[PDB]
RNA sequence: ACGAGACUCUGGCAUGCUAACUAGUUACGCGACCGGUCGGCGUAACUUCUUAGAGGGACAAGUGGCGUUCAGCCACCCGAGAUUGAGCAAUAACAGGUCUGUGAUGCCCUUAGAUGUCCGGGGCUGCACGGCGCUACACUGACUGGCUCAGCGUGUGCCUACCCUACGCCGGCAGGCGCGGGUAACCCGUUGAACCCCAUUCGUGAUGGGGAUCGGGGAUUGCAAUUAUUC
């Protein structure tokens, strides 16, 4: 089996971007093949809320945005590379998924 | 064969897939001639056919753009037109030639082909709308 | 008052469609028929119908201010 | 001899097909074009007594621009933006039943598709009976 | 060359007036094929200022903003008023729009006087510019005056619009408007 | 087309009210059993020509419709444009004919007044039944 | 009383069957993605569980 | 020195993403037909739309005029771009609002169907478009002979049963039953965000610009629908 799919996520990009090149560079050095980062669309999950903590005033509102980044890398490898490249103590605020289908 | 020009109005979704044969633009099923909005013909059909039909029998394009709003697919089915004729002139022929059909393509089109970022604007709280407020007050 | 009108296709409709309307300069049925105090949009669609006899296909309306054939 | 589907002109070739079968008369008047609202959007229906034709060459075009289409949006292309009633409605139902009990009779006569696997593809062989179809109505009414 | 069709022409439009160079924009490179090609004109410097007659009659008539919604409009009036005119006047409907618009229209037209003014008006030599320009304007308007709200049958309103805007009836409303401006205009003089 | 006689302006076909003077989908409408969608499926079942005038109608069209109208049950579809569907006096969907005996002919009215129902109370006058929050409301009744 | 009158009807999904998970606030709760805050505790809290001022 | 600006996010701009099974695809293996169903294994170069998803530049290598020729302003002749909209928002103030958001807190009460359980019924609803969101006396407007469509963002069991729903049947339908998909560009879904020729089809327009709304296959996953999710 040949069939291996990494979930990257994050709310920093920063962060996601310099993960997946390490990841990138990481299946790249060695001999092998790896599929380019697929670009999932970002999540901008939004909520408004009245500013005032009671009923006078001007109603002005908070639109609090929250932006989810989430990228999908295939691999064509076997499980122990994987399983190396994996435990290499990746950036903080990064959630990471390594799924071997 | 790659000659990388497009046509993108607005936002419509285009194609153009480019290998030799006749210059054909298929709007939902219906070929250039015939034309989806089926009022804007002679606006589309003037510039090409008066020079001559087999004008656009050198590479044929898959132009497949699936374009809601008349708006949106035509002056796309020109824009496509103009550019691919452009491209294919400036990469395959010579560079006179590019000067040639760029002169007429520009006097037929001066300078409107890019525009900037803008569409339908964002609502603000405390209104109806994007600039309009409650009850008025005179 | 209650005006006498006719529904449908009349003579009045088929009245003067090619004695001289399409032998004026201003080759346009509307107004002249209108004189005639009988609906002038049938009038129009008896015309339409007669000029779309099968030779070239003519089905489509557009809006009010449509053009009319050439026939001088 | 026709030609290929690609430079057929697809609204073309179903009125072909419309206008074609209308002439011949071959089947029965259908009496059920609009005994129904057709679907919860009609205020009133269509009422073109060849429905049956034009709506199932129109289905067929749905599937054939690309092969695989989830059934919903047939109602999308075809059907228009509702305004029912005092509330506003949104997208949902339409009238299944007697769609599928027209379909049941409609079957044997290769004009809309079921197959087994369930939805809609090319058909290499209905791909070959269409095509073969458009190039019949291709000398049909119309365009001439 | 480019033309329209093998029966009519459209280099039959010389006025040599030697003042529409400023502001009528021809000199150079302003050519297009296109009636109409989605200007960009708002981004710019206000570079809108010299715009031709067909854009001004493009974007001069809609009443309120009830026709808004699709360009694809404007453009099939420009084409219709294109062919419409054509069929009235057998000719070049570009053409015969500036002939029958400028024998008539604003000769000293709504103009304030000093730094502020309601109660009369100035007589004001019009430039040729904005004369041209708001004749069109008074042709667009009253052919939503006319041929829209009408009483009768609407496939000759163009003609009757012509009627009012050039010969001058007693039926377009915004023409004895422009009657009483006029008569302001005589006042000054 | 129109012959030099009287055209069908005012008669008497089936004691209802209509002028030859607005067109289809309203000329039908004037009687209270055709129209819209119902005229719509009465055209198909009996498989009627698309051409045909109402401008110099024949009484038995309009009859025939009507008599489809007091039995539509074979056909289907919705026995609508009806007020007394469902309703008392009818054992199954029946026909009641006449002018100038309103009360007798409409005995569901004054069924709906001897109960006094507030339902029936909406009839002859123009308001909604349920009666919405307490602002433009109660203007609808104008008598 | 305690255990035999009430609890005969499904009653388990009203207002009161929510309370914010800050202050046990049943008032202005936030159920949007679940976080359960009332407007308040949100707005205090937003910096730090992800949610930043952009728009 | 603070504010303003700069700054950040956001908008009809990219022929590099040594980039993508959701999106078509240079040379394979499908293929009637005048190098394509290789998007129905999967092109290791792709990329054009899509990912507005990551790295970019271009109002002055400009012109004319006004201005002290400065700061600037008004129009345009190698030319995609020549005021997008918001966020943040100073010093000093208010006896402005909130102790009924608060495990953020100063100053308190005492003794019986205690504001917390039990209230079939019910609180503004005892209300007449001179406080948000509604009627165009009309070819700019019609019911699919026209859509290969232009287009924010939610959605299930960790406390906790209560989520989004495709598809068949009861069906010509609210509502009910059944296996099914969905932790989500993967399913709802190509979200039914207008029908442009507008295949009932407009002459002096009470009469498509209401139909001044209660009768009808039959009327709810929630005790209570009586001025109210019924459809």
């Amino acid at each position: 089996i040949h069939r291996i799919r990494i979930t990257l996520t994050s709310r920093n990009v920063k962060s996601l971007e310099k993960v997946c090149a390490d990841l990138i560079r990481g299946a790249k050095e060695k001999n092998l093949k790896v599929k380019g980062p697929v670009r999932m669309p970002t999540k901008t999950l939004r909520i408004t809320t009245r500013k005032t903590p009671c009923g006078e005033g001007s109603k002005t509102w908070d639109r609090f945005q929250m932006r989810i980044h989430k990228r999908l890398i295939d691999l064509h490898s076997p499980s122990e590379i994987v399983k190396q490249i994996t435990s290499i103590s990746i950036e903080p605020g990064v959630e990471v998924e390594v799924t071997i289908a | 064969q790659s000659v990388q020009v497009f046509g993108r109005k607005k936002t419509a979704t285009a194609v153009a897939h480019c290998k030799r044969g006749n210059g054909l633009i298929k709007v939902n099923g219906r070929p250039l001639e015939m034309i989806e909005p089926r009022t804007l013909q002679y606006k589309l059909l003037e510039p090409v056919l008066l020079l001559g039909k087999e004008r656009f029998a050198g590479v044929d394009i898959r132009v497949r753009v699936k374009g809601g709003g008349h708006v949106a697919q035509i002056y796309a089915i020109r824009q496509s037109i103009s550019k691919a004729l452009v491209a294919y002139y400036q990469k395959y022929v010579d560079e006179a030639s590019k000067k040639e059909i760029k002169d007429i393509l520009i006097q037929y089109d001066r300078t409107l082909l890019v525009a900037d970022p803008r569409r339908c604007e964002s609502k603000k709280f405390g209104g109806p709308g994007a600039r309009a407020r409650y009850q008025k007050s005179y | 008052d209650k005006l006498n009108n006719l529904v449908l296709f009349d003579k009045a409709t088929y009245d003067k469609l090619c004695k001289e309307v399409p032998n004026y300069k201003l080759i346009t049925p509307a107004v002249v028929s209108e004189r005639l105090k009988i609906r002038g949009s049938l009038a129009r669609a008896a015309l339409q119908e007669l000029l779309s006899k099968g030779l070239i296909k003519l089905v489509s309306k557009h809006r009010a201010q449509v053009i009319y054939t050439r026939n001088t | 001899p026709g030609v290929t589907v690609k430079d057929v002109n697809q609204q073309e070739f179903v009125r072909a097909l419309a206008a074609f079968l209308k002439k011949s008369g071959k089947l029965k008047v259908p009496e059920w074009v609009d005994t129904v609202k057709l679907a919860k959007h009609k205020e009133l229906a269509p009422y073109d007594e060849n429905w049956f034709y034009t709506r199932a060459a129109s289905t067929a075009r749905h599937l054939y621009l690309r092969g695989g289409a989830g059934v919903g949006s047939m109602t999308k292309i075809y059907g228009g933006r509702q305004r029912n009633g005092v509330m506003p409605s949104h997208f949902s139902r339409g009238s299944k039943s007697v769609a599928r009990r027209v379909l049941q009779a409609l079957e044997g006569l290769k004009m809309v598709e079921k197959d087994q696997d369930g939805g809609r593809k090319l058909t290499p062989q209905g791909q070959r009976d269409l095509d073969r179809i458009a190039g019949q109505v291709a000398a049909a009414n119309k365009k001439h | 060359d480019i033309k329209l069709f093998g029966k009519w022409s459209t280099d039959d439009v010389q006025i040599n007036d030697i003042s529409l160079q400023d502001y009528i924009a021809v000199k150079e490179k302003y050519a297009k094929y296109l009636p109409h090609s989605a200007g960009r004109y708002a981004a710019k410097r206000f570079r809108k200022a010299q715009c031709p007659i067909v854009e001004r009659l493009t974007n001069s008539m809609m009443m309120h903003g009830r026709n808004n919604g699709k360009k694809l409009m404007t453009v099939r009036i420009v084409k219709h008023a294109f062919e419409i005119i054509h069929l009235l006047t057998g000719e070049n409907p570009l053409q015969v729009l500036v002939n029958a618009i400028i024998n008539s229209g604003p000769r000293e037209d709504s103009t304030r006087i000093g730094r502020a003014g309601t109660v009369r008006r100035q007589a004001v030599d019009v430039s040729p510019l904005r004369r041209v320009n708001q004749a069109i304007w008074l042709l667009c308007t009253g052919a939503r005056e006319a041929a829209f709200r009408n009483i009768k049958t609407i496939a000759e309103c163009l003609a009757d619009e012509l009627i009012n805007a050039a010969k001058g009836s007693s039926n377009s409303y915004a023409i004895k408007k422009k009657d009483e401006l006029e008569r302001v205009a005589k006042s000054n003089r | 087309l129109v012959i030099p006689e009287k055209f069908q302006h005012i008669l008497r076909v089936l004691n209802t009210n209509i002028d030859g003077r607005r067109k289809i989908a309203f000329a039908i409408t004037a009687i209270k059993g055709v129209g819209r969608r119902y005229a719509h499926v009465v055209l198909r079942k009996a498989d009627i020509d698309l051409t045909k005038r109402a401008g110099e109608l024949t009484e038995d069209e309009v009859e025939r419709v009507i008599t489809i109208m007091q039995n539509p049950r074979q056909y289907k579809i919705p026995d609508w444009f009806l007020n007394r569907q469902k309703d008392v006096k009818d054992g199954k969907y029946s026909q009641v004919l006449a002018n100038g005996l309103d009360n007798k002919l409409r005995e569901d009215l004054e069924r709906l007044k001897k109960i006094r129902a507030h339902r029936g109370l909406r009839h002859f006058w123009g308001l909604r039944v349920r009666g919405q929050h307490t602002k433009t409301t109660g203007r609808r009744g104008r008598t | 009383g305690h255990q035999q009158l009430y609890w005969s009807h499904p009653r388990k999904f009203g207002q009161g069957s929510r309370s914010c998970r800050v202050c046990s606030n049943r008032h202005g709760l936030i159920r949007k993605y679940g976080l359960n805050m009332c407007r308040q505790c949100f707005r205090q809290y937003a910096k730090d569980i992800g949610f930043i001022k952009l728009d």
